[PDB]
C-alpha cells in the first residue's frame, strides 16, 4: 500500500508538508548532526523509509512514531530549502494549499509557511504573506499543533531568493479610516494612547 | 375661544423690511468647501443633533471645531447655515468658519472658529460677584445684537455659552433651534431645555418673540446667583410649570392666561394649586450671599415674569444698575 | 420572542447588539431611512412585534433585516450603543487579529462602504490599526454598511483608555540567521516585471 | 606487494619546519564576527557543501560574498578556515573578510571580498589566445603560492576561478577540499571533480602531493585551446581513466602502475585495453586552431604525464615559453 512519508503528509493538519524525496534521505549526508537532535535516531529512520522494524511492547512502538515524526518535521525544514524541495512547496503555493492572507488590502495573497524559531519547542507554524510581509497565525485550528521549526525561519526567503519572478508587487491601496468621511489626524493616536497610559 | 394676539415690543419688523433671502432660508443655496482640509483630532462632545470634534486645518495648520450634524430635515439645516451667516462677524457670535460634506454619506457638517473648551457649567460656580455680571452683560451683547438681527436663539443655557476664562472672552453657540421673529407666526413650543423653558412654551401658547431668551436668561442668572442649578428642577413639562409656580405665585399664573385667553392643559388644573409669590430673599443663604445683591435681584425679579412682554428687552436689560460698575470698566 | 432578539440570536449576526425599543420608537432616530428601504411601514412594524395584517411576507422580512441593520450602523455610535459593543469586545465576539505581533488582539467590526451592496463586513484591529477579513465564512455576507465606516473610530474617540499599546515587538526576516537587506527587494520586484 | 612512495619535487617540508598551530587546523580557535553586520542582497549560487549569496555590509555600505557551510564535520570547517587565513593577502587568493555564525541554529558562514561574479565556463570558450596565456599565468601565481605555502587545492576546476574580465583580475575560489602536505602521507582519493581527476586518484594512490593541481590545470588547458569542455568526459570513475587512456595510452598507464607497484581494482581488467599515445596535433581543428601553437602543445604534454613526478611544477610552468610574451608585458 502506501509510503510513511505518503501517510503523514496525508494527515488532518499536515496539509502545509511536502513529501520528501528516498534519496535524499538515503544520503546520509543530508541528515549530518540529526542524530543527535530525535532519540531513537536508528529506528526512526527506519520507519520514515519503510524498513523492516525491530513488537511487544505497545508503548515503545508510539515512542519511536513520536521520533520518526519529530526527525521527518526537521528533514523537512532542511529540504524545503533546497532547489526540489522549493519547487514542490512553490506547487503548493499556486494551488494555495497554504491559505490566503486575511489582510483586507493584499486581496487574498496566496501564503507561504514560515517558523519563528528555528528550535523545535518554542512555536507552531505561522504564515507568510509575500506582499504585506507579515506574519499570521493559521486560521484553522488543525494547525496549531504543528512546530514551526519543521518549517524554518528561512524557508520562505529563500524561496523569492530562487525565484525572484514569484514575488508580487506592493499592494495598490491601503486602509484609510474615515469618520463621516473625516480622515482622522495622527495627533488623534497620541492623544488617546496617552489616555489609556495616564488611567 | 380663541388666544390673544402678541407682538414683541422691539425689532418687531426688521425682517419685513428685509430681502427674502435674508429669512427665507429654505432658498439658500449651501456653498460647500473641500472637506480634505480638515482633520480630526479629538472628541469634543455631542447631543440630540450634533457630534462636535476638535480639528486640524492641514492647509495652515489652525484649530478648529467641526459640528458633524446627524440627519435632519434639510429645512433644519439651511435654518442653522443662514443663521449663522447672517449673525457672522457679530459680538459674541459663534464664527461660522467653513461647511463641508462627506461625497458618499453626504453628511454635512460645520467648521467653526476654535474656541477654548470651557462651558459656563463648569466655572460658574466658582465665579465670583462681579464675574457673573461681566459674563452676564457679555450674553446681553449677542442677545440684542441677534434679537436686532431679528432672531431668537431659543435655547439659550449654560451649555450653549462657551469661556476662555483665561481670556474673558465668551461666545455664544449653537444655533440649530434659532428661527428667524415675523409678527403674527405661530412657532413650535417644543424648544429649549426643559429648565430653561419659558412659561409660553408650558402652556402651548405659539405666538412668543425675543422674550422667550429673557426668561432663560433669568434661569441661568438665578442658578449663577443662588448657586441652584438647575433653579427650577422639573421632572416633566408639566411639572416644571409647577417648579415655577411654586416660586413666582400662582395668583400671577392665572392673570397670564387669562390675559392672552389661553387654553390650558386639562391636566395642569391638577397639579398646580395655590402658591403665594415668594421673595427672591428666601434663595438667599451663607454659601452664595456674596453673589447676592439688591441689583441682582431686582434685575432677577424684571426678566423672570409670566407676561413675556413685561420681560427686560436685552438692551434694557444692559441699562440696570447690575451692570453699572461693568459698563464703566469698559470705558477705557 | 422579540424579533429583535431572534435576529441578533441567528448564526452569523455574532457580530450584532440587540437595538433598544426606546431608540428605534422615537422617530427622530430613523429620519431618512424611509428613503432607503422599501415597504418602510410595515419592515418597522415586525421590527417591533406589532400586529401584521406568501412570498410578500418574505419580502417584508427582507426589509426589516436592511432596515434593522441601517438602524444598527447609527445606533452603535451613539454612547449606549458603544457601551454594549464594547462589552462584546470585552468577551471577544469579534473575533481576534491573526497578526502574529499583534498577540491576539481582540478586533472590533467595521465597513468599508457606508453604502448597502458594496462591501460585506470587515473586521479592525485596535493595535495594528488595519482591517481584516473575518476567519469564518458565516460572516461573509453579513453588510458592511450595516456597521459603517466610523464606528471603531468613535469608539476610541469616546472611550481612549480602551486603546491598546502599539505592538512592542516586530517580525524580522532571517535566513541562515542573516536579514535580509531592503536592496533585496527591490530587487525581487524587479525581476518580477521582467517576468 | 605494497605501493612505493612518493614525495613532491618542491616545497617538500615547508609544514615539517612551521609551528603546528599552522597546520594543526582541528587546534584553530574560531574568532567570531558579529552576523548582524552582514544582510543578504540576492543568490550567487549553491554547492554539496555551500550556498553563496551577495551581502551588504551595513556599517560600511560595502558588497561582501557570504558562504554559508552546510552541515559537515567540524573537521573540515576548521581546516577551510585555517587554509584561507594562512593564504589570506596570497596572490590571486580569494581574500577571506570574516566569519559569522547563526547564533541560534549555529550555522557558520564565510565572509570573502566582493569578486564579481563570472566563472570560468562563461566566457573560457570565447577568449583569445593572450587572453588564456594571461589567465593561465595568474592560475599558476596562485597555485605557486599555495604550494610554497605548503597546501594543495584539491579541487581545481573552471567553476573555481573567478575571472572579472573588464578588469583583468582573476580570484582562484573555494578551498573546503584544499589539504596540508606531509611528506608520507595517505591522503583521500575522493577529491576534485570527476573529470578533473588526476590518474593518481583514479587508480587508489594515495601518496599524492601539488602535482595534483597540474593535472588538473592541464585538463583546464586542453578544454580552452581545443574547445572542448570538459576534455576527459567520463561517465563515471572508472570510465574517466578509460578517456584518459585513449589520449595519453595505455602503455605509459602500465608503465605508471608498474613503476609505483599500486594494485589496480579488478573491475579495470577488462575495461582499459590497448590504446596508443595520440599526437595533440589531433585534437586542432578550424574552430580551434587560432587558440593552439607549438608552445601549447609543449606545455599541455608536459602538464598531462600518469607520472605525477613528471609533471611541471607551478613554478617550472611559469617559465615555459607559451608564457614569454605575457611576462614581457607583465615586466611594465
Ligand atoms: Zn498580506
Ligand atoms: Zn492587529
Amino acid at each position: 500500500e502506501v509510503s510513511w512519508i505518503s501517510w503523514f503528509c496525508g494527515l488532518r493538519g499536515n496539509e502545509f508538508f511536502c513529501e520528501v524525496d528516498e534519496d535524499y534521505i538515503q544520503d546520509k549526508f543530508n541528515l549530518t548532526g540529526l542524530n543527535e537532535q530525535v532519540p531513537h535516531y536508528r529506528q526512526a529512520l527506519d520507519m520514515i523509509l519503510d524498513l523492516e522494524p525491530d513488537e511487544d511492547n505497545p508503548n515503545q512502538s508510539d515512542l519511536i512514531e513520536q521520533a520518526a515524526e519529530m526527525l521527518y518535521g526537521l528533514i523537512h525544514a532542511r529540504y524545503i530549502l533546497t532547489n526540489r524541495g522549493i519547487a514542490q512547496m512553490l506547487e503548493k503555493y499556486q494551488q494555495g494549499d497554504f491559505g490566503y492572507c486575511p489582510r483586507v488590502y493584499c486581496e487574498n495573497q496566496p501564503m507561504l509557511p514560515i517558523g519563528l524559531s528555528d528550535i523545535p519547542g518554542e512555536a507552531m507554524v505561522k504564515l507568510y504573506c509575500p506582499k504585506c510581509m507579515d506574519v499570521y497565525t493559521p486560521k484553522s485550528s488543525r494547525h496549531h499543533h504543528t512546530d514551526g521549526a519543521y518549517f524554518g525561519t528561512g524557508f520562505p526567503h529563500m524561496l523569492f531568493m530562487v525565484h525572484p519572478e514569484y514575488r508580487p508587487k506592493r499592494p495598490a491601496n491601503q486602509f484609510v479610516p474615515r469618520l463621516y468621511g473625516f480622515k482622522i489626524h495622527p495627533m488623534a493616536y497620541q492623544l488617546q494612547l496617552q489616555a489609556a497610559s495616564n488611567f | 375661544s380663541g388666544p390673544v394676539p402678541s407682538r414683541a415690543r422691539v425689532y418687531t419688523d426688521v425682517n419685513t423690511h428685509r430681502p427674502r433671502e435674508y429669512w427665507d432660508y429654505e432658498s439658500h443655496v449651501v456653498e460647500w468647501g473641500n472637506q480634505d482640509d480638515y482633520q480630526l483630532v479629538r472628541k469634543l462632545g455631542r447631543g440630540k443633533y450634533s457630534e462636535v470634534f476638535e480639528a486640524i486645518n492641514i492647509t495652515n495648520n489652525e484649530k478648529v471645531v467641526v459640528k458633524i450634524l446627524k440627519p435632519v430635515k434639510k429645512k433644519k439645516i439651511k435654518r442653522e447655515i443662514k443663521i449663522l451667516e447672517n449673525l457672522r462677524g457679530g459680538p459674541n457670535i459663534i464664527t461660522l468658519a467653513d461647511i463641508v460634506k462627506d461625497p458618499v454619506s453626504r453628511t454635512p457638517a460645520l467648521v467653526f472658529e476654535h474656541v477654548n473648551n470651557t462651558d459656563f457649567k463648569q466655572l460658574y460656580q466658582t465665579l465670583t460677584d462681579y464675574d457673573i455680571r461681566f459674563y452676564m452683560y457679555e450674553i446681553l451683547k449677542a442677545l440684542d445684537y441677534c434679537h436686532s438681527m431679528g432672531i431668537m436663539h431659543r435655547d439659550v443655557k449654560p451649555h450653549n455659552v462657551m469661556i476662555d476664562h483665561e481670556h474673558r472672552k465668551l461666545r455664544l453657540i449653537d444655533w440649530g433651534l434659532a428661527e428667524f421673529y415675523h409678527p403674527g407666526q405661530e412657532y413650535n413650543v417644543r424648544v429649549a431645555s426643559r429648565y430653561f423653558k419659558g412659561p409660553e412654551l408650558l402652556v402651548d401658547y405659539q405666538m412668543y418673540d425675543y422674550s422667550l431668551d429673557m426668561w432663560s436668561l433669568g434661569c441661568m442668572l438665578a442658578s449663577m446667583i443662588f448657586r441652584k442649578e438647575p433653579f427650577f428642577h422639573g421632572h416633566d413639562n408639566y411639572d416644571q410649570l409647577v417648579r415655577i409656580a411654586k416660586v413666582l405665585g400662582t395668583e400671577d399664573l392665572y392673570d397670564y392666561i387669562d390675559k392672552y385667553n389661553i387654553e390650558l392643559d386639562p391636566r395642569f388644573n391638577d397639579i398646580l394649586g395655590r402658591h403665594s409669590r415668594k421673595r427672591w430673599e428666601r434663595f438667599v443663604h451663607s454659601e452664595n450671599q456674596h453673589l447676592v445683591s439688591p441689583e441682582a435681584l431686582d434685575f432677577l425679579d424684571k426678566l423672570l415674569r409670566y407676561d413675556h412682554q413685561s420681560r427686560l428687552t436685552a438692551r434694557e436689560a444692559m441699562e440696570h444698575p447690575y451692570f453699572y460698575t461693568v459698563v464703566k470698566d469698559q470705558a477705557r
